[PDB]
């Protein structure tokens, strides 16, 4: 993907792809918003969902030439959705968060459709370990992505993308002296280490020549004593929050810290400090009088580390706080592989989040669609009338996506459709499409699965979207 | 390597290739087929359209509609060509065949998105057309038509006029058309050339006035308007030369070297004139049929000779007069004799009253060969509509010259052929059943659009009619064409041509097979 | 005979003006006539200069909101729809299509060279008679709880037919009812909260047994509290500037400045202790707060909530039993908010704070986990309309009959009046009555039934005196809604008819449209 | 719009047929389409409307023919009906303002027809000035040409022969002849020979002993001088219509051969002399043998008056000729319409189903016409239409709207007789055009033929 | 517009606002007047109001 501007993007997830296009047609916008919804609730699967919606649209087109009224057509839509709920429910199974292998199968199947899919050997542990460090294996049923922050860095290779439970800082030690202390002491400051200024204007007026030297020495001693009270705890690292209208770091105090051998880092963003509180357990200090060991944490080893010859970045690790936050570095050839790895990791994370959220797994491959089609045909045959035609249309619409699965895998669509129809028509379920072999096979030994919520949301939102669209009948131009 | 001009002027050069080209084909063709939907066969409407020069022409004779369009895409021009072909072949289904083609390509575009080579679809369509035409020939019933029985032909034309406004009277036209065909037909050769019929129309009057005249009509008045106006049974002659003295077709310079030469020429001029008068008066023919006009001296002489004649009569009308009168062609008075003269039944002058036109009819007591059809109506649109409709009717009768040229239409043939196609296709291996079923669907497209055009609840109509004609087999159970119940077509008796539907099927199948193949495109 | 207007200034003082007004009015009427009855289909308002912003809507209020016109009569009707939607809710569609039919009547009448004042007087009298008849037929309830509840259920169910949400009517209408129950007879509209969270289904939505907040918490606030003593505040708490100005710090040494800083820290701690003297377990701040107050609060360890909303804090003060305070000298003269548990909840991909077991439940919070933003927007519009109707029917307990029942009632009454009336007015009123007959007719047209048959049957039934006769929209038959349960708000229909009457009065009394010369653009 | 062209063409067809009601058929078609758009706005199958109107129109045709009455058994009644219909036509146009002065005059002209069409035989002359009352129909015949010098100035009781001959150059029918001599004396001889050949031709013609002559082509100077040597009247080149009119009125022949001086019939007249008509000269032809063709004199204040006078009187002549062709008439405008409406309504009572509303819409469409007539008059419409519906529902089939005032009265005594054939044709054509235009489903404009 | 059964006038200003009324001054003021007698008469009706 490239726009009219300078940047370019490469993508393999339908959601973001749809995001890049902008179309002056309402239907396209409707599909884009549907993809947005599937992302927010699931994150992935948009690789298929919009095509499924278009399949249902062409399916109902033939009924529309048949003359069925849109209202009855909508009622059949609702009923087909309701039936498909239990049809999906049929071939599900309970899952466990203790066995890692089903979890890894879920993650890898989620990441079949990513550019870094061949790199699953290294990446499958990464996202999974990211998920456990956030929530508990016990009763959680609620996962936040903002518990996790990922840093983007150019250069390096994909092999350098690693997960650590520590805190990474993009800021640089302004002091070129002490830059690595093991078992150091950590501190955070909210206020500004500067000349004492008042809320209103402050004017240190001078009416004598001795007053300049007097005030200079007095201010030196003042800043000295403040930093002495700071050092009184024996701290070894100080973080100073980013400040505006005032310098959070003092040059004279900078020399003082250089003398006292403590790493100095300033200009830290306002928000993720709480992340830091969640990361290393540190607590802010807003006044030196407040200052106490109660808002001071402990660390094992923190250092400004090199990127193998690609710059220096600040890392913190080894803190005893049982935090629920993580971070991952990403390296690669150029920013494009960075975006690809980022989106793949995000898809894996959201997939595992939903899996723990709603613990219900459904086999992918080919068995689900063909089971849908078979059961829905035999349901259509049971309800004669314009209903029967609509339901047969539903049953024939679902086979579009597996036809693509055959096609884009270098296979004839119709032959594979016939084979899956025959195999699953004999009661032989679990018949999945094999991308590698190139045909229908037991999807269980193919390790191709996905959570129930993925397909449930897919078809439910598709059905409601189609119903709203057919409820849409007129357009008027506005400004 | 930097891009370089290989093809002359690649700057203004536009190429399309692959599945997207087929997408463009199918979308344009579906749009056209749906454009031409609402005039189907026995019952429909008429689409009105104006051309570049600002002429109003409306009909359901679909070929005219497609011909008078300044369309843009090539496939549509191909459609117009196909329509012209079918019209010049039969004259009915001028929209039926194009809607069928649109249906076939609907099926083609559906199966195309299933990932199959177009060769498969074309082969399936060809086999299905084979089966459909074979059964259509098995189901048509032979009609024993003789020279004294006309009722089946009357109902044939009556049904044919369905959806064509000429069904106002709906009865007399069938009779006059059958009579005209019988009078003009060459039975042994089975040949009827329509150049023998002067299809004419004049605005005003009513559709009741639609008549057949067993003779000829001429649109020239008396050379002497004071001369008596009407004659009963007469004898005519046809002279292909004016009444001027014979001058050769070689450049001639006649010297006059003496005054007595002047007297000789001024005497010889008249002497030739009255000599011609005596020649033509001797033969006894009442009428003279000339082509190039002549001088007023002949007019006054015939006034004193009381022998009617006309002048400036055009070529084809001269020939038709000669054909009807039974005589031969007399180039000059040397060939003039009482033998080759043509006997007249009666000749009379009319002016259409209020009008200032003059028009002579020749009605023959003895046998005739060239007849004339006259039209009275509402405007030139009415006149042209009646002309084209009756002309298509004449084409229908000419096709109907033979027996077994009729099968029950009104859409029932579509159900029957669709059923036969499905029955044959079901007992087949794969990779073909899809295309054949697609052809079957294209077949029942016609009754669906029929019921739509009638305004009947479509899907239930086709369902019930199909069940009725499946449980008991007959070629006569088609949907309501007169919309009054009685779907058994052995009562309504939609009586329409066999070869018309067969040719429509063949044309549609060949044309879709053709269009399926154009997969790579190039425009400037 | 001389030009008098500015370039671009137009005046049509002939029937062409009324022609233009009428064609614009008809263009309005047909566009919306597809959005009526239980058979309506929705429309799209597509944009090109608004950076491709679209909204799908069924209640024609937004439709007339998003379209302008040069013909001033169409804008007059747009403002009429504005008024109608300002009163209760759905019926803008009704009043607009009714105005279209009445102006078509006016067209037909002007087609007979009649001075319009006769029409005006006749319609005045017809409207008076119709309003009197409808009031005489005003059916009232509320004397019983079950009867009133079922009347509200009938009104809500009938109203959801006109919009999309009918697909889960039983899961929506009834729910909306309890919302207006939580109003406890208060006239406030701005207590119900509207929440849109794409993802999930309209059936996945629910009405929580409490309240929710969508603001960030302080740096160190507990995640969960029980039996919360709740206080709401609106002061500085942002290093609490003294509010006095024209006062300057002007010294010659910085030790005094250091002491001033220490003193301001102490004063802020004093403010914190002033607040804590009252004693709370949950604090609320309508606005932001600074790091030092946050450290003091963390020392206290209580819940501080920052940067709330004025309407929301008013709602929550109504809800939890407290009121907003700004001075804290009185641990004795304040009422404290109360809740059972205050916990954390993750909804959609957004973080909310959950009030469970609130001491009171006055205000309402309706979460919509729909499937698209546009469907969410139209769902919130529809629920706004439905809750407005619910509040109005709670206000006045009198109800009426729909399905044309009351409509054909007034139609037949006007019929009899015209029969006993001499002059043109009668047939005019009859045509006026015929005008009213078009309204249910179009409803059947939305269904696409045997129109004339149904209209004849209804007129026969109302002439017979069967005053509960109506149209069955489930099958296309004629029945009694008292069996079916099709009841509406008396106020709604009454004001619909009256507003339509006055709109017709003003529109018919026009003679010359004069469009001023455009300024520029 | 193509429908607009269709309407103007139905108007031209109705105009060429008879006239004086083209406006009526146009209005009726438009009003039918008004109810048509209304009913299709009530979602109706068009074929149903077409069939309903076809049956209703058949029934109305039968009823109207049943109401048709024949006449012409005598002279006074038939002539009175002719003045009636003439004046009724003159009401539709401006000629009403002096219709009496026209009416009887017009009648006489149609008397001279004596069983033949071609209104071109009737001549009309316009000169600016005079007055409409000053206009009159000649008691004879008129011609507009000029005469030579050596011809006389006043003649009577002339004998007339007509010719269409070439006497300008004596072009010999053979082309290619040429003189090949050397001495110019031979040229003088041959030119004298040509002049004497022309003299002998003039002798051949004059052998008939006619007293006056007309030739369709140019009378050349030498022929004119030879005629002056004879000293008799000869009329120069003219048209075909003029010579046909003269042959009709005098019973001569258009002769182009003159070897038979006694085998021809000579035109007859009694007085031929010029009359200085204001600023114009026209020759007076009184005592002509046959009073078949006639010349009408028109005078007016503006030439537009003359143009519309000629148009309207041509229309009136067409109607008069049409009613001379068939003496089947009906009662006045609207009354025949309203009784046909009554019959169609009675069928509507008999008409069940959905076609009933279509055909009753057809019926009120018909009933709309007298409403428009009343509106054009300037009187109340609803009262008159309802009252006259009551009147025609009681069997009083002769009452109707008064022509003199906005009241109701019998037109039998009032004198409004309506030509049955013309308006039955009008009804048929209107029905046909309406069904044709209603049979539409699709308008597709082609290219505008890019310049 | 004269009479208790008067027929009001509804018109638009240059900005796109609809105004209906029956009196003279409000009509004449927001009427676009180009000729100078027009403005004089606008003044006149405004004074009368």
């Amino acid at each position: 993907i490239q726009d009219g501007k300078g940047d370019v993007t490469i993508t393999n997830d339908g959601a973001t792809i749809l995001k890049q296009m902008q179309v002056l047609h309402p239907a396209a916008r409707m599909l884009v918003e549907l993809s947005k919804a599937q992302d927010i609730e699931a994150g992935d699967g948009t690789t298929s969902v919009v095509i499924i919606a278009g399949s249902l649209l062409d399916s109902c087109t033939k009924l529309l030439q048949k003359g069925i009224h849109p209202t009855i057509i909508s009622e059949s839509f609702q009923k087909a959705l309701e039936k498909g709920i239990e049809i999906l429910t049929d071939m599900s199974r309970p899952v466990e968060l203790s066995d890692r292998e089903t979890l890894l199968n879920s993650a890898t199947t989620s990441l079949n459709s990513k550019v870094v899919s061949q790199y699953s050997s290294l990446l499958s542990p990464m996202s999974v370990n990211a998920v456990m460090k956030v929530i508990d294996p016990a009763t959680a049923t609620s996962v936040d992505l903002r518990d996790i922050k990922i840093v983007k860095k150019l250069g390096g290779t994909i092999d350098d993308c690693e997960l650590v439970e520590g805190l990474v800082l993009t800021q640089k030690v302004s002091n070129s002296g002490i830059t690595r202390v093991e078992k150091a002491k950590i501190g955070l400051i909210q206020f500004c280490l500067s000349a004492p200024k008042t809320d209103m204007d402050n004017q240190i007026v001078v009416s004598d020549y001795a007053q300049m030297d007097r005030v200079l020495r007095e201010e030196r001693a003042y800043i000295l004593n403040l930093v002495k009270q700071i050092k009184k705890t024996g701290c070894n690292v100080l973080l100073i929050q980013k400040s505006i209208l005032r310098d959070a770091l003092s040059d004279l105090a900078l020399h003082f810290l250089n003398k006292m051998k403590i790493m100095v880092i300033k200009d830290i963003e306002r928000e993720d400090i709480e992340f830091i509180c969640k990361t290393i357990g540190t607590k802010p200090v807003a006044h030196i009088d407040q200052f106490t060991a109660d808002m001071l944490g402990s660390a094992e080893l923190a250092e400004e580390v090199n990127l193998n010859g690609s710059g220096k970045l600040l890392k913190i690790t080894g803190c005893a706080s049982p935090g629920k936050t993580v971070t991952i570095v990403v390296r690669g050839s150029n920013k494009l592989v960075i975006e690809e790895a980022e989106r793949s990791i995000h898809d894996a994370l959201c997939v595992i989040r939903c899996l723990v959220k709603k613990r219900a797994l459904i086999a992918g491959g080919g068995a689900p669609e063909i089971e849908l089609a078979l059961r829905l045909t035999e349901y259509s045959r049971t309800l004669s009338g314009m209903e029967s035609y609509c339901v047969r249309a539903f049953a024939d619409a679902m086979e579009v996506i597996p036809s693509t699965l055959a096609e884009n895998a270098g296979l004839n669509p119709i032959s594979t459709v016939t084979e899956l129809r025959n195999r699953h028509a004999q009661g032989e379920k679990t018949a999945g499409i094999n991308v590698r072999k190139g045909g229908i096979s037991n999807i269980l030994e193919e390790l191709v699965v996905q959570p129930l919520l993925v397909s449930v949301s897919a078809l439910t939102l598709a059905t409601e979207t189609v119903r709203s669209i057919l409820k849409i009948d007129d357009v008027v131009n506005t400004r | 390597g930097r891009p370089f001009l290989i093809i002359k002027d690649q700057d203004r050069k536009s190429r399309l290739m692959g599945l997207e080209a087929l997408k463009s084909h199918i979308m344009a063709a579906k749009a056209v087929a749906n454009t031409m939907r609402t005039s189907l066969g026995p019952n429909g409407l008429d689409k009105m359209m104006v051309d570049k020069d600002g002429d109003v022409t409306v009909t359901n004779d679909g070929a005219t509609i497609l011909s008078m369009m300044d369309v843009d895409h090539q496939i549509a021009k191909l459609m117009v060509e196909l329509s012209k072909s079918q019209d010049d072949e039969i004259g009915d289904g001028t929209t039926g065949v194009v809607v069928l083609a649109g249906a076939l390509l609907e099926e083609a575009e559906q199966l195309l998105d299933r990932g199959i080579h177009p060769i498969r679809i074309a082969d399936g369509y060809e086999q299905a057309a084979r089966v459909a035409i074979e059964h259509l020939d098995k189901i048509s019933d032979s009609v024993l038509v003789d020279i004294k029985d006309t009722e089946p032909l009357i109902q044939t034309a009556k049904t044919t006029l369905g959806s064509k406004v000429v069904n106002s009277c709906h009865r007399q036209m069938a009779e006059i058309a059958v009579n005209a065909v019988l009078t003009v037909a060459d039975m042994e050769r089975r040949d009827v050339d329509f150049e023998l019929i002067k299809v004419e129309g004049k605005v005003g009057g009513r559709l009741e006035d639609t008549k057949l005249i067993k003779g000829v009509i001429v649109d020239k008045d008396f050379s002497h308007p004071q001369m008596p106006k009407k004659v009963e049974d007469a004898k005519i002659a046809i002279l292909t030369c004016p009444f001027e003295p014979p001058k050769p077709k070689t450049k001639h310079k006649l010297d006059v070297t003496s005054v007595e030469d002047y007297k000789a020429l001024q005497k010889y001029e008249k002497e030739k004139f009255e000599e011609m008068i005596q020649q033509i008066k001797e033969t006894g023919a009442n009428l003279a049929i000339c082509q190039w006009g002549f001088d007023d001296e002949a007019n006054h002489l015939l006034l004193q000779n009381n022998l009617p004649a006309v002048r400036w009569v055009g070529g084809p009308e001269i020939e038709l007069i000669a054909i009807a009168t039974g005589g031969r062609i007399v180039p000059r008075f040397s060939e003039l004799t009482a033998e080759k003269l043509g006997f007249a039944g009666l000749v009379q002058e009319i002016s259409f009253g209020t009008t200032k036109d003059k028009m002579l009819v020749i009605e023959q007591c003895k046998n005739s060969r060239a007849v004339t059809i006259f039209i009275r109506g509402g405007n030139k649109m009415i006149i042209e509509e009646a002309k084209r409709s009756l002309h298509d009717a004449l084409c229908v009768i000419r096709n109907l010259i033979r027996d077994n040229r009729v099968v029950y239409g009104g859409g029932a043939a579509e159900i029957s052929c669709a059923l036969a196609v499905s029955q044959e296709a079901d007992k087949c291996p794969t990779l073909e059943q899809y295309a054949m079923r697609a052809f079957a669907d294209a077949l029942e497209v016609i009754p669906m659009a029929l019921s739509e055009n009638s305004g009947m609840n479509p899907i239930q109509t086709m369902t019930e009619v199909r069940a009725r004609q499946v449980k008991e087999m007959n070629p006569a159970l088609g949907i309501d064409c007169l919309h009054k119940g009685t779907n058994d077509m052995k009562q309504q008796h939609v009586i329409e041509t066999l070869i018309g539907k067969k040719q429509q099927i063949s044309l549609a199948t060949q044309m879709v097979r053709m269009i399926l193949k154009i997969d790579d495109i190039r425009k400037p | 005979p001389v030009n008098i207007f500015k370039a671009g200034a137009d005046e049509e003082r002939a029937e062409t003006a009324r022609l233009t007004s009428f064609i614009g009015a008809i263009a309005i009427g047909d566009l919306v006539k597809s959005t009526l009855g239980p058979k309506g289909m929705d429309k799209i308002l597509l944009s090109s200069g608004r950076d491709a912003s679209l909204m799908v809507t069924n209640d024609g209020a937004t439709i007339l909101k998003n379209i302008g016109v040069d013909n001033p009569a169409a804008k007059v009707l747009v403002d009429m729809s504005r008024v109608q939607d300002d009163e209760v809710g759905d019926g803008t569609t009704s009043v607009t299509v009714l105005a279209a039919e009445l102006l078509r009547e006016a067209e037909s009448l002007i087609a007979k060279k009649i001075h319009p004042q006769t029409i005006i007087a006749g319609w005045r009298e017809a409207t008076k008679a119709a309003r009197e008849a409808l009031l005489s037929s005003a059916v009232d309830h509320g004397s019983d709880e079950v009867k009133f509840r079922q009347d509200l259920m009938n009104i809500a169910g009938t109203t959801l037919s006109s919009k999309l949400l009918t697909h889960h009517k039983d899961h929506f209408t009834k729910l909306a009812v309890e919302a207006v129950l939580r109003l406890k007879g208060s006239g406030n509209l701005e207590a119900i909260h509207i929440i849109k969270k794409l993802g999930g289904s309209l059936a996945d939505s629910y009405l929580d047994e409490g309240f929710l907040l969508d603001k960030k918490i302080g740096v160190n606030q507990p995640k969960r509290i029980e039996n919360a003593k709740i206080l709401i505040a609106n002061t500085g708490m942002d290093t609490d500037k003294i509010k006095i100005f024209g006062s300057r710090v002007r010294v010659d040494s910085t030790a005094k400045v250091a002491e001033i800083e220490h003193a301001e820290k102490e004063k802020m701690k004093e403010k914190v202790e002033r607040i804590l003297k009252h004693g709370i377990n949950c604090f609320i701040n309508r606005q932001l707060i600074y790091n030092y107050p946050e450290q003091l609060f963390g020392a206290a360890g209580v819940m501080a909530i920052e940067h709330a909303d004025f309407a929301g804090v008013e709602r929550l003060a109504l809800v939890t039993g407290g009121e907003i305070a700004s001075t804290f000298d009185h641990p004795e003269l304040v009422k404290l908010g109360s809740c059972k548990l205050i916990e954390e909840v993750m909804i959609g991909e957004d973080k909310l704070i959950h009030f469970s077991g609130v001491a009171l439940g006055e205000a309402c919070t309706i979460v919509l986990r729909g499937a698209t933003q546009q469907i969410l927007d139209e769902a919130e519009r529809s629920l706004h309309d439905a809750l407005c109707v619910l509040a109005q029917t709670v206000k006045d307990s009198r109800t009426v009959y729909g399905g044309g029942c009351s409509e054909m009632l007034m139609a037949h009454a006007v019929t009899q009046l015209a029969n006993r009336t001499p002059g043109k007015e009668a047939v005019a009123m009859e045509s006026y009555a015929k005008a009213l007959r078009m309204l249910p007719t179009i409803i059947a047209d939305n269904a696409g039934y045997d129109s004339a048959d149904l209209v004849a049957q209804l007129r026969a039934a109302h002439s017979e005196g069967n005053t509960t006769a109506g149209l069955d929209m489930r099958e296309g038959t004629i029945g009694d809604m008292a069996i079916l349960g099709i009841t509406e708000s008396f106020q709604v229909k009454r004001q619909v008819l009256l507003s339509a009457a006055e709109a017709a009065e003003v529109i018919l009394r026009v003679d010359n449209i004069i469009k001023a010369a455009p300024r520029k653009r």
